[PDB]
């Protein structure tokens, strides 16, 4: 009944992004850019955002779902949301 | 919230829990019991049973209108 | 943003007429099944004669003339 | 401006279409064991069309993709219960702030 | 409570499992016991005493 | 010995005493007005007690000469039909006085004086047994109501609404007065008991009946003339609407019961399909137009037209279920509708608005009001255990016996009546709050809680045991059912 | 002792709603639960005394409406039929009250919920124990008011308010039909009392003039009453309110819509049987409507994914079964199936609510799976309920549904064949979606989220005692009451139900038909279970057909969207009436047309006329 | 903000005023003429014929001649 701390969110989000086949889990900092630090396809960013969505059981409205292009933004969005 | 604690409602409001709900609960039973006595006494008086029961039923302890309307030809 | 004059009353994959056609087909299924039941004529295939009661089909006990 | 906006806007419409198609595909295939191949094929639909570079032919492809998705979409999608349009939405909402209640409103003199 | 990968599943208390198993066993035994008594009747193999 | 003289003189003394009191003494004016209204109400209640319910003759008759040859004179008397109307019109006045209790410092003595003159004029209307003087007090109500609408109106529209109401009432009144004059010249007198024993030639029944219908149908708005009621009703103070809907809408039906259904038994039968046609479409049209209204007081005002047109179906059925059950509906309507306008008046006094859009979520800030508002919502939608259902159902069984089709059409009235009645409650009470529009709230005070109490008690008492009211009328309504009949 | 049965829920509601601020969330629960439980035990003595002792009691308090002959007094009639409804309604109400103590443990406004439940129980008791047609109507409309109040118990939601208002509109059309029927009853017999009407229900053989038509007096009254029964029981004509009414709390679904207030129509038909028996034309309509409702609900409920909505269509199908069982003029079997269903459907709703509450209010079957090990008790309970519902042999649902089907077979008439066919196919469909609900929620590989599984807790004691009692009921009560209700020549009903000697086919239902007919429901249930298993547990998931076939997608939409009733009916009736309210009645009839010929539209020419007087 | 009076909105207030000032909004088009001549001139006639014929058929069933409802 208590919202999890930020570092607890960091653990789960970094685990989600680490558990991806195309990425290289050698260096995955919380401050990374999907299309600039990991070098991925444009589409697989959508898959990672989705997998984050069901992993925390929250529905991101489609408008700013694609705005999440960095691990930093994803953590902030899944933290400032109260119902998560 | 902060303002719903300043609103008086008969039901009690959200998450109502008075300090003495145990004592109030006991009183409410006794009040319901006291008002149920005249209803039971009234019911045992105005009730009619045209048919005698097959076996001795508990309602024969208080009710007395058993087999009374058998002469329906003189009803009003 | 002035409000609309009818601002007091406010299945997306179908239209009203297309869905009405679908409903009409669904109810025509029932109508056709009823017509088939009529065509079967189960009344003439009853395996027993109508039940006959004593004392002239219980005329007195059913409110008939004594 | 077209090289930065008229082309990049489609690069966002395609992301939106991919998201909606993936959610719909998960909705249709109830079991997780079956969703994997369906999603793989769904991305293979997009991954084969990456060879295009001229706007003269991509735009109608996006229009056709939206038309296709709009008719194979699930009639009853899945919504999180507390999300808008869900079942638990607005069940016991937090009361709005700034609302105050006054006492002794109507009192003579 | 057993954790496989982060997620944990709280083991149900003994009272719930015992009650569920008992009710299911009672249902099965009752079904078989009824099938023993009037099972032939519904199959049409034998009337109760009609014939 | 309580007679009709004292009941009528009490408002006279109340209005005279305040007439010569300095306006600086605001407290004394309110106390004396309220005391006079309460004394009149108790006088009416006592008059109920000593009311014989076995004779069709008019009771507590009083006479006062008007013309030198006693041709026309002040004949005051009550029967089983107009007794409850007198009780209601004396009971509603103290509530109206209590409505403007807080803001009375601005109205002054001319407010209570106007309401007491109103009570004086309405008591005599239900008690007059003379056709001409019934017209004199019938149209004497305009001046106090004209003053109430104009002087203490809400916006500048009060000039238009007062003009429209006054013009409609005048055009009905004089066309009725010509018929009254023709009756006086032919018969010789205007006494009701004499006019009920005089045979009218069949040709004169239609003309006189039409002329009487012209004035009465305006005050019981049928179809062509319910356009003055909404405007004049919305442009009225909170207590002003209670008088207009509580009593002023009961003149037309009472006029039909007293001077039309008996003086022309043959004409009434011929025009029965005409009344059924007008009332059936009025129930359908008005209960449907109510759905697309946005003003709080313009929705309930449209809930009265459907209810009052359901009454005229009952009266013209000419049986005990119909005529007898139509009286209970007006007593129920006089309490349910006037209580709803109190609920709207509660909302308007705090938040100076009436649009339903601004209101919502009051269930979380005004719970006592929501409980009281919901109860009168149930009564307005004809729920059993309420006084409206008894009248509504008795009218239906009284019209089905005469015409099954008109009882079917009138039965859709409760279908539509239950539609907007609950849909309004959902908008106003249930839902989420809107702090952008309005944010300060206050539930019912001591006055509002106490004011609604007699309405709550008097609505279920008539709804679960209407035998108290019914048994006082059957001797009087049965003699009304047959007048020309002798078999 | 019999007035206490009716008025204990009223007193409990009047205490918990007027003085709930002093009792809190616990005292308000205790008052209502204790009052309803005492009413339940009093109903148990009432069953031991009236139904088993064969001595009915008639109790009149005071006259309510006294016109010249429109007498509808405050009378209570306890006969064999009434007592069965008492021991069903009050027992289910007490169990739901006990269930809601733990269900509404975190909701803020628990006392008002219990007050609403108690007032609903009081209205249902007034309905069942009604001596007149008006007290019956009083309960018949109070039950609708209580359901409306309970459906939007969460007033903040918008869907709840829409569902509640739709339910009120449908019940209002039903009430209009019932009111017309009651008006017809008084016009013939000049009474509304049940005893006089049922005594004089055979003599009248005249014809009326109804709405420019010459019809039969009894047939018209029976049809009008059946209109009201359709309105309340969610039959073919008016049923869309029931699936939408699931927006309320789960205990509201379990009591308000499963056991009671949907069986109100069946109870009214069964009670008015001494009147419906003399209008053979109405029985055909009843049979057709029941068969259509059963088949339509069975077809609609096979593709729903919401856990609560699937069960609502099961309730609709069972009510259709009861309706055309009444249509074969066999009311004993109808009441037997009513009492049977009020056990294994209340159990189903309670177990589904126990699953939903523990799953963080997750209602979609696509997002639950593998809950059998986690929820042992509730899985077993839903297994028992589903097996009873499908009609597993030698179980509560087997002693009534099979009898109804074989009775429909032996009704050798045009109407009977249609009902038999639809009720036979509905068995297969019912088995299919019941087993799909069981499979998806409990036995398929897990499809839920990590958070829902982590926060799991089985039903505590207050939510388990009513479950266990309902399980024992759904196990044994059907067998126990099989002999007394649907036996041969049984006198349990006494004069409660009348079946004319001509239309009595109960004896031939047992030994006049091939044994294959008595085994059709079991074979169809097995086929449906096999189909559900082969489409859910193990399958290649050929859903690609739903993504490549245009007809398949539209066919899937047809069953999912309630046969396109809500969409079509809205656009063609509700929207049309909303336009009929403004665009004509308000826009043209009374807007300016009266004004232009009135006092100021053109009558203001006096300004252009008085000013000319200077000439 | 120490006032209970509503913060009225220009859009809502203007919309309500327009919806209440509809008296002066006729153009006397064919739609209004047809609408008032059908749903205000024909439906009352149909209903009146319905009640009159219902009375006539009630009269003929009892054998009594028709009543002159004029
Ligand atoms: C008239 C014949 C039929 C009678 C049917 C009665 C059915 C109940 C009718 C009234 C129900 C109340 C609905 C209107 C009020 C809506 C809810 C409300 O606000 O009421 C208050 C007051 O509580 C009540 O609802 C009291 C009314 C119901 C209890 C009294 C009923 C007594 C028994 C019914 C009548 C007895 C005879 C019935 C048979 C003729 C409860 O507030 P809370 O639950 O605490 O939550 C609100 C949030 N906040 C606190 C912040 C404001
Ligand atoms: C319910 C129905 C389910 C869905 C059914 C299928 C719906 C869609 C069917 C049609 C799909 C298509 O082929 S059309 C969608 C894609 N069409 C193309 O032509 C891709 C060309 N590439 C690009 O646009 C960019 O490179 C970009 C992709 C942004 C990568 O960003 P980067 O520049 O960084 O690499």
């Amino acid at each position: 009944d208590d919202h999890l701390s930020r570092e607890a969110v960091v653990d789960r989000v970094l685990d989600v992004v680490k558990s991806f086949p195309k990425v290289d889990p050698s260096k995955v900092t919380p401050e990374v850019h999907f299309q600039n630090d990991l070098g991925l396809d444009s589409l697989d960013t959508v898959e990672i955002v989705m997998a984050i969505e069901e992993e925390f059981k929250l529905e991101i409205p489609d408008k700013e779902a694609d705005k999440i292009d960095s691990c930093s933004l994803a953590i902030e969005y899944v933290y400032n949301h109260p119902m998560s | 919230g902060d303002f719903r604690a300043k609103v008086w409602s008969m039901t009690g409001g959200p998450n109502c829990r008075p300090k003495h709900w145990r004592r109030n609960t006991a009183i409410a039973m006794f009040g319901v019991f006291l008002v149920c006595i005249p209803i039971a006494k009234l019911s045992a008086k105005l009730e009619q049973r045209p048919h005698m029961p097959v076996r001795p039923i508990p309602s024969q302890i208080w009710c007395k209108n058993f087999g009374t309307k058998d002469d329906y030809e003189k009803e009003h | 943003k002035p409000l609309s004059v009818n601002d007091e009353l406010m299945a997306d994959t179908v239209g009203k007429y297309e869905a009405l056609a679908w409903l009409s087909g669904g109810l025509g299924f029932f109508v056709g099944l009823g017509l088939l039941a009529v065509l079967n004529d189960k009344a003439s295939k009853v395996p027993f004669t109508p039940r006959v009661y004593p004392y002239d089909n219980l005329r007195v006990e059913l409110g008939g003339e004594p | 401006a077209a090289y930065f906006a008229r082309r990049a806007a489609q690069k966002e419409r395609v992301r939106i279409l991919y998201r909606r198609a993936l959610k719909d595909t998960l909705n249709w295939a109830v079991h997780r064991h079956i969703f994997y191949r369906d999603a793989s094929d769904l991305r293979e639909k997009f991954n084969v069309n990456q060879d295009v570079e001229d706007v003269d032919r991509i735009d109608k492809l996006i229009a056709h993709g939206e038309a296709e998705y709009n008719k194979w979409r699930h009639p009853d999608p899945y919504i999180v219960p507390w999300a808008p349009g869900g079942s638990k939405f607005c069940r016991n909402p937090t009361p709005p702030a700034g609302i105050e209640i006054v006492y002794n409103y109507g009192l003579e003199d | 409570g057993i954790t496989y990968k982060g997620v944990t599943v709280h083991t149900p208390k003994t009272w719930h499992t015992v009650t569920g198993k008992g009710l299911c066993a009672v249902m099965w035994f009752w079904i078989l016991y009824r099938a023993k008594q009037d099972g032939p009747v519904v199959m049409g193999w034998r009337h109760p005493w009609d014939g | 010995y309580f007679n009709l003289s004292g009941l009528i003189l009490c408002p006279v003394l109340g209005s005279i005493i305040l007439l010569f009191i300095p306006n600086s003494r605001i407290r004394l004016i309110r106390l004396i007005g309220l005391c006079a209204s309460l004394i009149t109400f108790l006088y009416s209640l006592v008059l109920w007690i000593q009311f014989d319910s076995s004779t069709a003759k008019f009771q507590f008759v009083e006479s006062l000469r008007w013309l030198p040859y006693e041709n026309i004179n002040f004949y005051l008397g009550i029967d089983g039909i107009s007794l409850f109307f007198v009780i209601l019109t004396t009971f509603l006045i103290p509530i109206c006085i209590l409505v403007g209790w807080s803001g009375m410092r601005s109205y002054g003595k001319e407010y209570i004086i106007a309401f007491l003159i109103c009570e004086f004029l309405m008591i005599a209307v239900f008690c007059m047994l003379d056709l001409l003087l019934f017209y004199v007090f019938f149209e004497s109500v305009l001046i106090p109501m004209f003053i109430i609408i104009g002087v203490w109106g809400s916006r500048q529209r009060k000039i238009k609404a007062a003009y429209q109401f006054f013009l409609y009432t005048l055009l009905g009144s004089l066309f009725m007065l010509l018929a009254i004059l023709l009756i006086l010249f032919q018969t010789g007198t205007t006494d009701l008991q004499i006019l009920l024993t005089t045979e009218f030639s069949e040709r004169r029944q239609i003309f006189l009946w039409i002329a009487f219908f012209a004035s009465f149908a305006v005050k019981v708005p049928m179809v062509p003339v319910h356009i003055w009621l909404p405007e004049a009703h919305v442009e009225a103070p909170t207590a002003g609407s209670v008088i207009l809907a509580g009593i002023l809408l009961k003149f037309g039906t009472y006029g039909f019961l007293r001077f039309s259904i008996p003086m022309f038994p043959e004409a009434t039968l011929c025009f029965t399909p005409f009344i059924y046609t007008l009332s059936a479409i009025a129930i359908i049209y008005t209960s449907l137009t109510t759905l697309r209204q946005i003003d709080l007081k313009k929705i309930i005002a449209y809930s009265s037209v459907a209810h009052m047109n359901l009454v005229t179906i009952g009266m013209f059925s000419l049986n005990i279920q119909g005529i007898g059950g139509s009286i209970l509906l007006m007593l129920s309507h006089g309490l349910v509708s006037s209580a709803l306008f109190l609920c709207v008046g509660v909302l308007y006094d705090r938040h100076k608005t009436r649009l339903v859009r601004y209101y919502g979520g009051l269930v979380s800030t005004m719970p006592n009001f929501s409980t009281i508002f919901f109860f009168f919502t149930l009564a307005n939608m004809s729920l059993p255990g309420t006084s409206s259902f008894i009248g509504e159902f008795l009218i239906l069984v009284g019209a089905f016996q005469r015409n099954s089709l008109v009882a079917t059409l009138a039965a859709l009235g409760m279908i539509l009546g239950a539609a907007y009645s609950l849909w309004l409650y959902n908008r106003v009470v249930s839902g989420n709050l809107k702090p952008d529009f309005l944010h300060k709230f206050s539930d019912l005070n001591g006055r509002e809680v106490f004011i609604f109490i007699p309405f709550l008690v008097g609505l279920v008492w008539m709804g679960v045991y209407p035998k108290v009211f019914l048994d006082c009328m059957h001797t009087s309504v049965s003699n009304l059912v047959q007048h020309g009949k002798f078999h | 002792m019999y007035l206490l049965i009716v008025f204990l829920p009223l007193l409990g509601s009047s205490v918990a709603g007027f003085f709930g601020r002093f009792l809190g969330s616990e005292g308000s629960a205790i008052m209502t639960t204790t009052c309803v439980s005492f009413s339940s035990i009093l109903s148990l003595i009432a069953f031991y005394e009236v139904a088993l002792g064969a001595s009915a009691c008639y109790l009149r308090i005071a006259p309510w409406i006294s016109s010249e002959m429109f007498d509808a007094s405050w009378g209570f009639l306890f006969d064999s039929l009434t007592v069965v409804m008492l021991i069903v309604v009050t027992f289910i109400s007490s169990l739901v009250h006990l269930y809601s103590i733990s269900y509404m443990s975190e909701d803020p406004h628990s006392p008002r919920f219990m007050c609403y439940l108690s007032i609903f129980t009081f209205f249902m008791l007034m309905l069942v124990t009604g001596d007149n047609f008006l007290q019956l109507f009083l309960g018949w409309e109070g039950v609708g008011l209580a359901s409306y109040l309970l459906i939007h118990f969460w007033f903040t939601r918008l869907q709840a308010d829409k569902a509640a208002i739709k339910a009120m509109l449908v019940n209002r059309v039903g009430d209009f039909g019932l009111a017309l029927g009651i008006l017809g009853c008084f016009t013939l017999f000049q009474t509304v009392d049940f005893s006089t009407i049922f005594a004089c229900a055979s003599v009248p053989r005249n014809s009326w003039i109804f709405c420019n038509m010459r019809l039969n007096a009894i047939s018209l009254i029976c049809i009008l009453l059946f209109i009201g029964a359709v309105g309340k029981s969610a039959q073919i004509g008016l049923h869309t309110w029931l699936p939408d009414a699931m927006e309320g709390p789960t205990p509201v679904s379990a009591l308000i819509h499963a056991a009671t207030m949907v069986t109100a129509g069946v109870f009214m038909i069964a009670r008015c049987s001494p009147l419906f028996e003399y209008s053979p034309t109405a029985l055909i309509v009843i049979t057709f409507a029941g068969a259509m409702t059963s088949f339509l609900a069975a077809t609609t409920g096979i593709l729903q994914n919401d856990l609560k909505r699937v069960i609502a269509y099961s309730t609709c199908s069972q009510l259709g079964y009861m309706i055309f069982a009444c249509g074969i003029s066999n009311y004993s079997v109808s009441v037997f199936h009513l009492m049977n269903h009020a056990f294994f459907k209340a159990l189903l709703f309670l177990s589904a609510g126990s699953v939903i509450h523990a799953m963080s209010d997750e209602q979609d079957m696509r997002k639950m799976g593998g809950l059998a090990s986690s929820f042992p008790l509730t899985y077993a309970m839903m297994l028992i309920g589903s097996l009873s519902l499908i009609g597993f042999p030698f179980l509560t649902g087997f002693y009534s549904k099979d009898v109804i089907l074989e009775l429909a077979y032996t009704k050798y008439t045009i109407s009977g064949n249609f009902a038999f066919w639809l009720g036979s196919v509905s068995v297969l469909f019912t088995s299919y979606y019941s087993f799909r609900l069981l499979f998806l929620t409990f036995l398929v590989p897990t499809n839920s989220f990590g958070r829902d599984i982590s926060r799991c807790h089985d039903a505590p004691i207050p939510m388990a005692i009513p479950l266990i009692l309902l399980a024992l009921g759904s196990l044994f009560v059907g067998y126990l009451a099989k002999d007394m209700m649907i036996g041969l020549g049984t006198n349990f009903w006494a004069n409660s139900l009348l079946v004319l000697p001509k239309n009595e086919i109960l004896a031939e239902s047992e030994f006049a038909a091939p044994t294959i007919i008595k085994l059709i429901p079991i074979l169809f249930s097995t086929l449906g279970a096999f189909v559900a298993y082969n489409v859910n547990l193990v399958a290649d998931q050929f859903q690609r057909a739903f993504q490549t076939s245009t007809f398949c997608n539209r066919l899937y939409s047809f069953f999912n969207k309630r046969w396109f009733f809500d969409q079509v009916l809205n656009d063609f009736l509700v929207r049309s009436f909303l336009r009929f309210g403004y665009e004509v009645s308000f826009e043209a009839l009374d807007k300016g047309a009266i004004e232009i010929l009135g006092p100021y539209g053109i009558s203001y020419t006096f300004r252009r006329l008085a000013e000319r007087i200077s000439q | 903000g120490g006032g209970m009076e509503t913060n009225k909105n220009k859009f809502i207030e203007d919309w309500g005023s327009a919806r209440e000032n509809l008296e002066h909004n006729f153009r006397w088009t064919r739609r209004n003429f047809a609408l008032i001549g059908i749903f205000g001139i024909a439906l009352p006639i149909i209903v009146y014929k319905g009640i009159v014929k219902d009375f006539h058929m009630q009269d003929e069933d009892a054998g009594r001649p028709h009543r002159k409802f004029l």
